[PDB]
């Protein structure tokens, strides 16, 4: 199927491990869905 | 022969006073301006959006060494 394969990224001095698990996926199907989205100390507060 | 018996002064007297910094003392550091992160976008294989703050946001870095970043109000 000509099969598309990427290769893992370790964390890296400016590419911590939370960063690469949102910024980056290995499975090639999952590529060009859309934007995901998290919160911080305020606005945290206020969704939960 | 000996004809004596003395007590030994010595003027130990430091009165001058010579300190050289080391070298290392005027070695370079990486310094930073820091403000309170209002925003994260990173995107590499897949964009993803963090908010911490929502204002309006008076300065926007871009980033772009392995992952684009995007650190807003940073």
């Amino acid at each position: 199927a000509k099969r598309r394969v990427i290769v893992p990224i370790h964390p890296t001095p400016n590419f911590p491990a939370h960063f690469i698990k949102s910024a980056f996926t290995t499975d090639p199907l999952k590529e060009k869905q859309k934007a995901r989205f998290s919160s911080g100390g305020e606005a945290m507060r206020e969704v939960q | 022969m000996f004809l004596i018996h003395f007590v030994h002064y010595k003027t130990i007297l430091q009165k001058y006073t010579f300190k050289f910094k080391h070298i290392f003392l005027s070695i370079d550091k990486y310094n930073s301006l820091f403000f309170n992160i209002s925003g994260i976008l990173i995107w590499l294989n897949i964009i993803h959006i963090n908010i911490i703050l929502i204002k309006y946001s008076f300065f926007i870095l871009i980033n772009n060494f392995e992952y684009l970043i995007i650190l807003i109000s940073t």
